[PDB]
């Protein structure tokens, strides 16, 4: 038998799932993302610019 | 590094072409120095020739 009130616990463990996960790996690796792309995005203009 | 090169080669290459342009405005100085010099010396020596023929 489905009961609500375990239904919305489900909503609370995928609810601290979701934000602790995320604060500790998400923004850590979307700043990784973030700096494989800035990164070489200064290569490049650096290569325009040294030539 | 290829940037780090490529900067201070800029600024050493403006300095360095500076120290070649005071050699060249050196050189036209001792030039028009020069130049002036011996042509006044050869006013002074056709004037003499002049002179001479006068006499």
């Amino acid at each position: 038998g489905i009961n609500p009130t375990l239904f919305i616990a489900q909503l609370i463990n995928f609810l601290l799932l979701i934000f602790i996960l995320r604060a500790l790996l998400y923004r850590p690796v979307m700043n990784l993302l973030n700096e494989r792309t800035r990164r070489i995005e200064e290569s490049v203009r650096d290569a325009e610019k040294v030539r | 590094e290829q940037l780090a090169n490529a900067r201070r080669d800029y600024e050493a290459e403006i300095a360095r072409a500076r120290q070649e342009a005071a050699k060249i405005v050196a050189q036209a100085q001792e030039r028009a120095k020069q130049q002036e010099a011996e042509i006044i010396a050869q006013a002074r020596r056709e004037a003499e020739r002049l002179k001479e023929e006068a006499r």
